[PDB]
């Protein structure tokens, strides 16, 4: 929200770095999951975390992907079998 | 009494000139070896010092002092950070013969004041009205884009020092409207 | 400023083929719509 929140401004770049690194462990998170279906949590520091054979759980961005990652996933964990 | 005049003026004022903010900028005045003669000099000089701090004051207190965030206009606001932005930039030449004036004094410190006062005379004009633009839009909490108008009314000048120096800062302006302008349109 | 209209646009066109995948794999295997 810093980054909507200021962009009009010299601050733009550094700011824009600082979240470019900042992002970099959790889009590796998400890449995971779908390309690999291996859920990948540290900390909880990821939005999602963990018959009927599931009891992975659920909950700025998008929620309409939201929502379409934690069905992504568990895709991939049916195919395996 | 040369050197003591660049480090009155480059806003770290020491106690000779006791900074009021009533007063701006005064020498100490109660000497029987300080002649009429320094005083109108020093006092001519004073003016431009006391518009220099007054206006890195108003930069520093309208930026750095929040991230980007009262909703009120005349206190908070893009467009007001862009006009303290040019403004800086708009200082720089100042700065630039103060330093000019440091060198030639340490080749040879017997240069008079006069000389400085000669050289600092073109700025002696310019200060005192870029002063009321800025004071009207603390004066009148002006909101938003009405900001806008208030320099391009004071831009359509008759000075160019004065013109060129307010031109540049509306330009600053207009690019962070221009800015959220490329999102909601 | 930073969207998410750069980052999740590879990606969507990915989960929409998985899932054909896997509405696929429903009936050509277990054969749900004979079912």
């Amino acid at each position: 929200q810093e980054a909507l929140h200021n962009c009009s401004n010299e601050h733009y770049p550094v700011l824009l770095s600082l979240l470019k690194t900042s992002c970099e462990p959790y889009t590796r998170f998400i890449h995971d999951w779908v390309y690999s279906g291996v859920f990948r949590d540290a900390y909880g520091e990821f939005m999602i975390q963990v018959k009927l054979y599931w009891t992975h759980g659920y909950v700025v961005f998008l929620k309409h992907i939201a929502h379409d990652i934690y069905v992504c996933g568990k895709t991939i964990n049916l195919l395996k079998l | 009494m040369i050197h003591e005049l660049l480090l009155a003026l480059s806003g770290y004022p020491g106690s000779i000139f006791t900074w009021n903010k009533r007063s701006g900028l005064q020498v100490s005045q109660d000497f029987p070896f300080l002649h009429p003669s320094e005083t109108s000099v020093l006092n001519r000089l004073c003016r431009l010092g006391t518009d220099y701090i007054r206006f890195t004051e108003f930069i520093e207190q309208y930026t750095g002092h929040v991230q980007q965030q009262q909703g009120q206009g005349g206190l908070h606001g893009i467009y007001l950070r862009a006009f303290c932005t040019g403004l800086d930039s708009v200082l720089q030449p100042y700065r630039q013969a103060l330093l000019d004036l440091e060198q030639e004094f340490l080749g040879d410190p017997h240069l008079s004041i006069s000389h400085v006062n000669y050289f600092l005379d073109q700025f002696q004009l310019l200060f005192p009205s870029v002063m009321v633009v800025v004071e009207q839009i603390k004066s009148q909490k002006i909101h938003g884009c009405q900001i806008l108008e208030t320099v391009y009314k004071h831009s359509c000048g008759g000075l160019p020092p004065v013109r060129s120096a307010l031109e540049k800062i509306l330009a600053v302006c207009h690019g962070v409207m221009y800015k959220q302008l490329s999102a909601w349109m | 400023v930073l969207m998410k209209r750069s980052i999740t646009a590879p990606l969507a066109a990915h989960i929409s083929l998985v899932n054909k995948a896997a509405v696929d794999y429903f009936f050509v295997e277990l054969h749900l719509e004979a079912h």
